[PDB]
């Protein structure tokens, strides 16, 4: 059974440096030619580099060289690559690939892919703040400018869970996210019922919880 | 360096429809050309290589043709696992690359209308001179809107951030946009509105700092 496995990948700031695996099984490499490609999130693939593992030859794309590496190693059956200089734009997920074999250019196989963020933005745990509501009404709590993903929210400590909505993220402009959390509530619970959002940003080791009241 | 281009960018078909995808290559580049299918968050699968011939285990339903530079892959009969994104790539010269993708989506069941819910500032942020309203957009199909801002009645495209939208769980949609406003901002007008437009319906939603 061939197959490719990848490794490493991860959040990463501009200027600094990472380094991808790809380990191969099923075949020997040296046989083909191993690929690196990579997807922005929401756009297409665009080729990285190449290597023959037999002599080590290379080739890169114009928008990496003197930037990342690529090489292999024979007895470990594994490419690499390793990445510097790192810019927003290598954001992407990175897949690695080969080739088939003889005259066969098509690529074949495909690692499962692994993500590559780059940003400059520092680790920070939300500024958390009620929606106050104006049958049943909405209200919520605005998870506001924290980085990097994810958060949980739960409400009453998980005690609460219908008419529960939590939105996915926003990232915004300045490289932080933002989202909001509501719950439709029984109008005649307003003023009276307890209801809290408790937020849980662990990369920042942060918990922080917010009553909601009307006003 | 050669292009691929690849249209359309977007295809809403049935089950069984007769579907064509065209790549167009920048200058020559011979047969030396594959079609690959991308599902969500998986890897790319090889369909066709050398421009017509089917890759081992790839149903019979699908072929890929050429004349000149323009190259063409047809699936006879739609089938469901057939929905994904598809690309062409040249392998003539390096670097290879790929066109930008079809995505072939599903012709959905019947529309469903969005829940809209839009909130003023939070004191919190108030005090510390910042400003957020906020535009929630639920339980919709199809997972394309249009969100419009607008203060008393004029246009606002300053500090507007909206999500794109994503598959709830009960496979209808949601997504979210939010206003940057200061203080000053929000106090100025007498209104500030929310509009969301789908499939040829309005929903505007407004909110006042004079309560």
């Amino acid at each position: 059974e061939v197959q490719l496995v990848e490794s490493g990948g991860g959040l990463v700031q501009p200027g600094g440096s990472l380094r991808l695996s790809c380990a191969a099984s099923g075949f020997n490499i040296k046989d083909t030619y191993i690929h690196w490609v990579r997807q922005a999130p929401g756009k297409g693939l665009e080729w990285v580099a190449r290597i023959y593992p037999t002599n080590g030859y290379t080739r890169y794309a114009d928008s990496v060289k003197g930037r990342f590496t690529i090489s292999a190693d024979t007895s470990k059956n594994t490419a690499y690559l390793q990445m510097n200089s790192l810019r927003a734009e290598d954001t992407a997920v990175y897949y690695c690939s080969r080739w088939g074999g003889d005259g066969f250019y098509a690529m074949d196989y495909w690692g499962q892919g692994t993500l590559v963020t780059v940003s400059s933005a520092s680790t920070k745990g939300p500024s958390v703040c009620p929606l106050a509501p104006s049958g049943t009404a909405d209200l919520g709590c605005l998870v506001k400018d924290y980085f990097p993903e994810p958060v949980t929210v739960s409400w009453n400590s998980g005690a609460l869970t219908s008419g529960v909505h939590t939105f996915p993220a926003v990232l915004q402009s300045s490289g932080l996210y933002s989202l909001s959390s509501v719950v439709t509530v029984p109008s005649s619970s307003l003023g009276t019922q307890t209801y809290i959002c408790n937020v849980n940003h662990k990369p920042s080791n942060t918990k922080v919880d917010k009553r909601v009241e009307p006003k | 360096d050669i292009q691929m281009t690849q249209s359309p960018s977007s295809l809403s078909a049935s089950v069984g429809d007769r579907v064509t995808i065209t790549c167009r290559a920048s200058q020559d580049v011979n047969t030396a050309v594959a079609w690959y299918q991308q599902k969500p968050g998986k890897a790319p699968k090889l369909l066709i290589y050398s421009a017509s011939f089917l890759y081992s285990g790839v149903p019979s339903r699908f072929s890929g043709s050429r004349s000149g530079t323009d190259f063409t892959l047809t699936i006879s009969s739609l089938q469901p696992e057939d929905f994904a994104t598809y690309y062409c790539q040249q392998h003539y010269t390096t670097p290879p690359t790929f066109g930008q993708g079809t995505k072939v989506e599903i012709k959905g069941q019947p529309k469903a209308a969005p829940s809209v819910r839009l909130f003023p500032p939070c004191s919190e942020e108030l005090q510390a001179n910042k400003a957020t309203l906020v535009c929630l957009i639920s339980d919709f199909y199809p997972g394309a809107v249009t969100v419009a801002w607008k203060a008393d009645s004029s246009p606002v495209k300053a500090g507007v951030e909206t999500t794109t939208p994503s598959k709830q769980s009960n496979n209808k949609y949601a997504a979210s946009s939010y206003l940057s406003l200061t203080p000053e901002q929000w106090k100025s007008h007498r209104s500030y509105s929310c509009q969301v437009t789908h499939e040829g319906s309005t929903v505007e939603k407004t909110v006042a700092p004079t309560e």
